[PDB]
């Protein structure tokens, strides 16, 4: 993905610029498909992020996560809802199966410092589903 | 518990009648016209009439009022629902609702009336299902009516499996004369034209606020619909259990779901209108329309109806963008705009004459209505997530959907 | 669009214009209108209603609509304010007690937001008795110079003789028409 | 094309919710 590769450096720079701690309306691209991120797509995105770097070990922030989700939606058409983490305190597993990214403590779960850590076992074991069976239906 | 379903005309003539219980004499229809005239002339006219011990409850159609006489304490809601179903069936069968088809389609009309309701209790109301047993141009009734699925005929086959959806938005805003909005309700409308092979069981999925909260993702953009009304195909039990929208779409265009929730956002269009009406000398219309909607969205066919004086004549228009026309039939300034880019600002300066002689009676203050229709704009933020099309035979569906934003009850109270 | 027909019409004269005739009763309005139209001093009964006539001079059809000065007809001048381009005021210098009433009526008629483009046209009527004032004392008493955005012109005309009518017509033509 | 917004294809289900 040439577009994804091009957007990865700018996205990483924007995330780094934003510290760890204006227009109305909801425009939609005409003919652009919109659907939830798939397990294979999530695994491919996690592998690409791990290979390129900038996501593993980065300080987890709400603004950075929102920017990354918006960039992913713009470049792929995936809704920014699959990038959810399990509630704390402790290690939070991805809500969407197939995601290789997870949040781990770096030192109330809200004030705990969390950083993105790669985890290949996430794409094979549904840690988030096991932790919260009700949330997975 | 209707006694006789009859169709009248604009001159009081009963175009067609269909007695259901026979407990009311057919001569009572004559007094319906004088009773309606008396009620209308005294302000007591209502859709539910009463000729002594017989009540004539009916609604007014395009060309005739479908008045249905009743005598017992029947369900008025049931009668209204039956009348609505009959009107929908007639619209599906006849493209026009006028007297030209009543006197020309009586052969099929009588059969449809006999089959639809027996003894005042309707049994079949699906136009698509009814079209296989009653035709104007007869085999055994289809098993769909006898079967539970009365809205999806089996055995339907098509070359392709394409379903077109329509996320139609209705922006209703009630702005008082003081400049504040009183009633701001937006009603969603998901209309789909299902055209597939077989009897697929659609599994609609969206980013609902309740669904997101239940799944644990109550942090992204989710539509919080106060009222969600599924169609007949939508299973109430599935939606009640875990917000699962599983139903079999019908063959053709039909209303599956209709979201309805209040809106607390600023209006997409801000109208600043002034009325410098001199006392029987002249008048000024300092109307300024500001588009508060997103700049990336364009409001196709913007029609801001500005109520001008009823007796105004010899008017001059000093506007900025858009065609402004005064219609003597409507007695208002039609602020017609073809394309309105988001964030656009249109300023108008009205100037029309007025007779020296004052009007004999007051005419009131009609509200200013905007007819903006901007497609590809979702103000509520609700986006379709998935549509599970499952068929026993097995096929790859190609569902489609479009989002259209238009102005609903977007009326602005005058000063 | 083509305006060749308009140019051809204007080459030989096309503009006509309008005029108004207001003032108190017995102010010489009917006699002045008769002199302007025919050229004779015609004696008529008091104008219960109104008189409508036209004057053709200098290739301009000056239509005059006489309005009486009756008490019941004083508030009826607003009917002629619609589609009105000119206005001529006739003063009555021979009625000292009615001078204040005439000034008040003129001020009330000048307090309308619809009649704003109509320039002032003050005619000194009854210019035959020694008690009549000059062309400035009446204007000073009425304060015609205090009419902001109003072009007033005081002209003295004798009903019996008719002198000054040509000067007033020329002034009205110059005020209305701004061409060669 | 079509007035009121071009038609867009829809997904099959919540792929991110399993
Ligand atoms: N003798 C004489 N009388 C004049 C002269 N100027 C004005 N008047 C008086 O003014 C009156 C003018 O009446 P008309 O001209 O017929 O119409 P009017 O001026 O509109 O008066 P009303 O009809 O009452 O509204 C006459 O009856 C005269 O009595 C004048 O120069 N000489
Ligand atoms: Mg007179």
């Amino acid at each position: 993905s040439k577009s994804s590769v091009i957007g990865w450096p700018a996205v990483r720079e924007r995330m780094r610029r934003a510290e760890p701690a204006e227009e109305v309306g909801f425009p939609v691209t005409p003919q652009v498909p919109l659907r939830p991120m798939t397990y294979k797509a999530a695994v491919d995105l996690s592998h690409f992020l791990k290979e390129k770097g900038g996501l593993e070990g980065l300080i987890h922030s709400q603004r950075r996560q929102d920017i990354l989700d918006l960039w992913i939606y713009h470049t792929q058409g995936y809704f920014p809802d699959w990038q959810n983490y399990t509630p704390g305190p402790g290690v939070r597993y991805p809500l969407t199966f197939g995601w290789c990214y997870k949040l781990v403590p770096v030192e109330d779960p809200e004030r705990e410092v969390l950083e993105w850590r790669f985890d290949s076992r996430l794409a094979f074991h549904h840690v988030a589903r096991e932790l919260h069976p009700e949330y997975f239906k | 518990s209707a006694s006789a379903v009859y169709v009248l005309d604009l001159k009081g003539k009963v175009l067609i009648c269909r007695n259901y219980r026979g407990d009311v004499d057919m001569s009572e229809v004559e007094h319906f016209m004088p009773i309606l005239m008396e009620k209308e002339e005294e302000g007591m006219l209502s859709p539910i009439l009463a000729h002594g011990g017989v009540r004539f409850m009916w609604i007014k159609h395009n060309n005739l009022y479908l008045v249905a006489t009743s005598k017992k304490n029947a369900c008025v809601s049931l009668v209204f629902s039956f009348l609505y179903k009959v009107v929908q069936v007639f619209s599906e069968y006849f493209k026009e609702l006028e007297e030209e088809s009543i006197r020309d389609n009586f052969v099929i009309i009588y059969e449809l009336l006999d089959e639809l309701m027996d003894f005042g209790y309707p049994q079949t109301t699906d136009s698509k299902i009814l079209q296989e047993y009653i035709t104007q141009e007869a085999p055994r009734p289809p098993a769909t009516v006898t079967n539970a699925v009365s809205w999806r005929s089996e055995g339907i086959k098509y070359r392709k499996n394409e379903v077109f959806l329509d996320v139609i938005e209705a922006v209703n805003l009630l702005v008082s004369a003081n400049g504040n909005v009183l009633r701001s309700e937006i009603v969603g409308s998901i209309k789909m034209r299902v055209f597939l092979s077989g009897m697929p069981e659609l599994r609609l999925g969206l980013n609902d606020k309740v669904l997101f909260d239940n799944t644990g993702r109550g942090k992204s953009k989710s539509v919080e619909l106060e009222d969600v009304k599924f169609h007949q195909c939508v299973r109430l039990s599935r939606f009640e259990n875990d917000r699962t929208i599983s139903f079999i779409p019908p063959d053709g265009e039909f209303e599956l779901m209709s979201y309805r929730l209040n809106t607390h956002v600023k209006p997409l269009i801000w109208i600043e209108s002034v009325i410098e009406k001199h006392s029987h000398s002249r008048i000024e219309y300092m109307v300024k329309a500001k588009s508060q909607f997103k700049r990336r969205s364009t409001a196709n066919n913007v029609e801001i109806h500005i109520p001008v004086p009823n007796d105004a004549d010899s008017p001059k228009f000093k506007t900025t963008v858009g065609s402004v026309k005064w219609v003597p039939e409507n007695s208002e300034i039609v602020w017609s705009v073809k394309s309105f880019p988001g964030g656009k600002e249109y300023l108008m300066r009205a100037h029309f004459g007025l007779p020296s002689v004052e009007a004999e009676d007051k005419e009131g203050k009609p509200p200013i209505s905007v007819k903006f229709e901007i497609p590809y704009f979702t103000t509520s933020g609700i986006q379709v997530r998935y549509l599970k099309i499952i068929e026993k035979s097995g096929y790859q569906a190609l569902p489609w959907v479009r989002y259209i934003t238009q102005n609903g009850d977007y009326q602005l109270r005058t000063q | 669009g083509n305006i060749f027909a308009n140019l051809f019409k204007g080459l030989f004269g096309k503009k006509e214009m309008r005029i108004l005739m207001v003032g108190l009763d017995a102010a010489g309005k009917t006699t002045i209108l008769y002199k302007l139209k025919l050229g004779e001093i015609v004696t008529t009964i008091p104008t219960i209603g109104f008189n409508v006539e036209t004057v053709e001079y200098k290739n301009i059809s000056f239509t005059v609509w006489d309005v009486g000065g009756q008490d019941k007809i004083r508030p009826l001048w607003r009917h002629y304010f619609q589609n009105t381009q000119g206005l001529i005021f006739v003063v009555d210098s021979n009625d000292r007690e009615r001078v204040n009433e005439a000034r008040e009526e003129l001020m009330r008629m000048l307090a309308e937001d619809e009649l704003r483009d109509a320039v002032l046209l003050v005619f000194a009527n009854k210019q035959d008795l020694p008690n009549a004032m000059n062309a400035a004392e009446i204007t000073d008493k009425l304060g015609l110079h205090s009419l902001r955005h109003r072009n007033w012109y005081i002209q003295a005309t004798c009903a019996t003789s008719g002198d000054g009518l040509y000067e007033g017509l020329d002034w009205l033509s110059n005020q209305l028409r701004n061409q060669k | 094309d079509r007035k009121g917004g071009s038609y867009s294809q829809a997904a099959g289900s919540d792929s991110a919710q399993s």
